[PDB]
RNA sequence: UGUGGAACGGGGUAUUGUAAGCAGUAGAGUCGAUCUGCUGAGAUUAAGCCUUUGUUCCCAAGAUUUGU
RNA sequence: CCAAGACGUUGCAUUCUUCGAUGUCGGCUCUUCCUAUCAUACCGAAUUCGGUAAGCGUUGGAUUGUUCACCCACUAAUAGGGAACGUGAGCUGGGUUUAGACCGUCGUGAGACAGGUUAGUUUUACCCUACUGAUGAAGUGUCGUCGCAAUGGUAAUUCAACUUAGUACGGGAACCGUUGAUUCAGAUCAUUGGUAUUUGCGGCUGCCUGACAAGGCAAUGCCGCGGAGCUAUCAUCUGCCGGAUAACGGCUGAGCCAGAAUCCGUGCCAGAAAGCGACGAUU
RNA sequence: GUAGCCAAAUGCCUCGUCAUCUAACUAGUGACGCGCAUGAAUGGAUUAACGAGAUUCCCACUGUCCCUAUCUACUAUCUAG
RNA sequence: GAAGUCGGCAAAAUGGAUCCGUAACUUCGGGAUAAGGAUUGGCUCUAAGGGUAUCAACUUAGAACU
RNA sequence: CAGAUCUUGGUGGAAGUAGCAAAUAUUCAAAUGAGAACUUUGAAGACUGAAGUGGGGAAAGGUUCCAUGUGAACAGCAGUU
RNA sequence: UCAGACACCAGAAAAGGUGUUAGUUC
């Protein structure tokens, strides 16, 4: 099916991304390499300018 | 003490540039008169590839009835015109062409492969011909009757209508497709009635067909060993450089063995690649033709910007199993397999479940523009 | 052998592990680490290094942990991969770190739970991990 | 002398991350890091992306070698 | 070979060349051949021993310069040799290794040791041929299109699980089939990863253009992301059935039959630049 | 041949024996000594600090390697001299 | 993550300053920057530290805000 | 005299070959001229960055200094310099 | 079912072979 990413927030087609599980069992479905790294930097999406989240997280 | 096989195919040397642009057929499928005529080949051009989704209906496996990911090829094959026939009679010596019949009227497009300066000539070409099957048609008669009473096989002159696809050139393709079927009276009669006229690729192959895609690869210009050949990096400590072989042979024989690998061409070669299994022959006058069974979504065949360095298929093209031989836009040769199979991988039929036509340039995130737009604000 | 010990075959994923790598060890047998000395099912290749993924069973040794479990070879099998493997419906996976479990040669764990996430190779491979595992992702 | 070629322009596609300018009952403070709006903006986009009822320009030539 | 597997018996240093110099171990790399066969296939006996058989494969490490070795594992298996003890204008220099130095022993001594211990220059191809690949004059009138196929090359490999089947046989198969993996080969770049002079966008420091803005320099200043291209057993795709046989077992009673991963062809690569054909137009 | 020290840069036998280290060490360290052929200013035994000296091991680190790939400049390359 | 190799050869990693912390051993001098931790921008501010109400001068401590 | 790695001098094949790749880097216009990647002037872009690619001296050289003139030869391309 | 083919000479033996052609003696 089509999955929505967490950090850019938008969709997702299959064989389009990549999903990456913490140690805490959770599972993060990556759309492209770009957020993949940010995501790993640490970079929070909501300060993000053009994240969907920040698109409707901050009006 | 250890060792190792060897790096290389023998087979496919020696690895110097082809001497032909377009795929060359070598064999052609055993003639079978039980079987009605038809055409053995088609000729068609890369126009990119994709990826798609499918249901895997194969009994005992790991994923039998769950979706996988399968990379596809598409080749646009817009219908060859049929111009001409030849006749070829077997010898002691093998096949030998008797004769040559040609269509009355020929298009630009084959005239163009008869020239090399088309822009300067006079377009003389096949204009004597055309007078002499206009007052004169009882040579022509005389002619294909010379070919079903000696030649055994008869094969088509077929050519590409280039004009309908978004490449530069202009010359057509013309090569020839053995008619296999039936008496050698009945290939002649179908070849005479065919003139002039195109025949389609849906009357020549079936949706879930395993064929031969036949190319010349693309040019990766002159390489090393190391590149060519795939063998081991020599150490960082060595002098006069490392990306070469060490031991090219030894003492005796006092020569150069053919088999030792040495830096030239890698690229540009003829390939013959076995087993592909056609997953979708779209037409180029549907507008469904990207869109399944399960997701509708009305598309085109045609990726979201356009397929990189082709541009817009818009005539009849075959979606074909994993990757072909030779760069996108090349003209490409898909024959009959000549080899009967009955494997379940070659048998089991395909249903597309999803076809993507994001943009293959960059990192599409979108099928189609109107969803595009309903996505951004 | 390793793969007979197995329920079912398995398919081709990315090789992660190579050996002389240390892995977390997931289980609660008291080991803290696990030193990949080699690897099951693998053939004869030239200057090959044998290499491991989720669910692939290897030999073993025990470099942190409980005294009684080091200075040992011991099975083990790889149930947490940080190399990116391609699931045959296209979706690339890998985890956080690289983690393995104690089992004995037929493929019952040592230990009685695991730590973490279970890659559902290794859970579909090896029923008593599944058993064993908390969540399968 | 053509659904011709080229040089640009327009559209699509993609990459980045909302440009410069101006405006603010935003800003620790005693002018001022920064923030917000216009602004998924702006820049870039074939150099081996796609497409163009666009704009301007170019082309009916020299040389050379060849006879059953 | 022999009968009482014994006894027996028959077989598979020299100093010719080089001292107006042939670079002198091992490892790495790489290709080829051999059979005296470790594995694989197929047979014959009683897992073991045999026959055909070199098609295909024969590994990752620890110490040691190694060699013969020996350990830790994996594996269907980890067989043995030839190629100037294959391979230094291929590398490396660990072994050997003049000159420095140390130790022990021997010598009155200078010194010696086929004892150990350290440090110690590894030159040149641009010629000929060979081997890669790259053009190419001319017979065939010329040029072009479509072909033919002589010959040369050749390629696939192995394992597991399941089903047979807890059946045959009295604990435990195999034929078939199926789904997958190993090694190898040929491609490909949809997706994923890598790469960055896209100096494409953003960011950062020092200095400089008076400030702003916008730039420049820092032998590509640095940082993040980065399309395209390239590329990955880090990605995907693809990789057979004919004939004639060996061992060996039959048939009739030489002539056939069955018969191996063997052999030759189908297939696949090249196309003879002095092998050829059909066709087009012919100033 | 004392005090000492030792398979030590000194031990042929020899990959000495035992322990330690490792999955595995003809290595290293600790120990043992009928020591081919150790030993006291031919100085013996130690020893802080120091050493582009010799030898092990550990962490960190990494294209050394699995197994390569990509990029830049300069060549090579073609051209005029 | 040394599996390479005769050998970590080459490369990488570390690196300034401030604060905390620092073993065996020792000839008591050292070892020692041992080892190990934390901190670092910009901007608006105050707080002290000098000379004759006023002048001159970088140098440390904080406090927010970003 | 055919020899002596003969002597002296001359000339070949290799061969229009190896090569002319350290020191960031030049570009436009004009002038001169038979001729300009290289001379000169202007404009631009850069570097040495005061332990300089700056300004001087000692040792050594000896006229290389300066103006004018230029067929060659020399400045391993060129050359009006 | 990898015959043999001219001295030196560029090499093979014992023992067998329902191979075959001739002999010897019971």
């Amino acid at each position: 099916r089509v999955h929505t990413c967490y950090f850019c927030s938008g969709p997702v087609y299959p064989g389009h991304g990549i999903m990456f599980v913490r140690n805490d069992s959770k599972v993060f479905r990556f759309c492209r390499s770009k957020c993949h790294k940010n995501f790993k930097m640490k970079r929070n999406p909501r300060k993000v300018a053009w994240t969907k989240a920040y698109r409707k997280a901050h009006g | 003490k250890f060792e190792q096989p060897r790096h290389g195919s023998l087979g496919f040397l020696p690895r110097k540039r082809a001497s032909r642009q377009r795929g060359k057929v070598k064999a052609f499928p055993k003639d079978d008169a039980s079987k009605p005529v038809h055409l053995t080949a088609f000729l068609g051009y890369k126009a990119g590839m994709t990826h798609i989704v499918r249901d895997l209906d194969r009994p005992g496996s790991k994923m039998h009835k769950r979706e996988i990911l399968e990379a596809v090829t598409v080749i646009e094959t817009p219908p060859m015109v049929v111009v001409g026939v030849v006749g070829y009679v077997e010898t002691p010596r093998g096949l030998r062409s008797l004769t040559t019949v040609w269509a009355e009227h020929l298009s630009e497009e084959v005239k163009r492969r008869f020239y090399k300066n088309w822009f300067k000539s006079k377009k003389k070409a096949f204009t004597k011909y055309a007078k002499k099957y206009a007052e004169s048609t009882q040579s022509i008669n005389r002619e294909l009757e010379r070919i079903k009473k000696y030649c055994s096989v008869v094969r088509v002159l077929a050519h590409t209508q280039i004009r309908k696809t978004p490449l530069a050139q202009k010359k057509a393709h013309l090569m020839e497709i053995q008619v296999n079927g039936g008496s050698v009276a009945d290939k002649v009669e179908w070849a005479r009635e065919h003139f002039e006229k195109t025949v389609d690729i849906k009357s020549t192959f079936e949706q879930n067909e395993m064929i031969d895609v036949i190319g010349v690869t693309r040019g990766k210009g002159n390489e090393g060993t190391t590149a060519r050949w795939g063998t081991k990096r020599l150490p960082r400590k060595t002098h006069r450089g490392l990306r070469k072989v060490a031991c090219i042979g030894a003492w005796h024989p006092a020569n150069v063995q053919w088999t030792v690998a040495r830096a030239g061409n890698a690229g540009y070669m003829h390939r013959t690649q076995l087993n592909s299994k056609i997953y979708r022959i779209g037409a180029g006058d549907d507008a469904k033709n990207a869109s399944t069974d399960f997701d509708a979504t009305e598309k085109r065949i045609t990726p979201m910007g356009g397929f990189v360095r082709y541009g817009v298929v818009e005539n009849d093209f075959v979606m074909l199993n994993g990757a072909t031989p030779g760069p996108v836009k090349r003209v490409l040769t898909l024959r009959k397999s000549l080899l009967t199979h009955t494997s379940r991988k070659a048998l089991e039929p395909v249903s597309l479940k999803w076809i993507d036509t994001a943009s293959k340039f960059g990192h599409g995130r979108f099928q189609t523009p109107a969803e595009a737009k309903q996505f951004l604000g | 052998r390793g793969r007979g010990a197995a329920s079912g075959t398995k398919y081709r994923m990315t090789l992660g592990l190579p050996v002389q790598a240390i892995m977390n060890c997931a289980d609660n047998s008291g080991a803290k680490n696990l030193y990949i000395v080699s690897v099951f099912g693998t053939g004869a290749r030239l200057n090959r290094l044998p290499a491991a993924s989720c669910g692939d069973m290897v030999l073993a040794t025990v470099k942190k942990g409980k005294p009684d479990l080091r200075k040992k070879i011991m099975p083990a099998i790889v149930v947490r991969q940080r190399k990116a493997w391609r699931r045959k419906d296209g979706v690339y996976l890998y985890f956080e770190d690289n983690a393995g479990v104690i089992v004995n040669p037929k493929g019952e764990m040592k230990g009685s739970a695991i730590t973490g996430p279970v890659a559902k190779e290794c859970a579909d491979l090896w029923p008593r991990i599944a058993s064993n595992a908390g969540t399968v992702v």
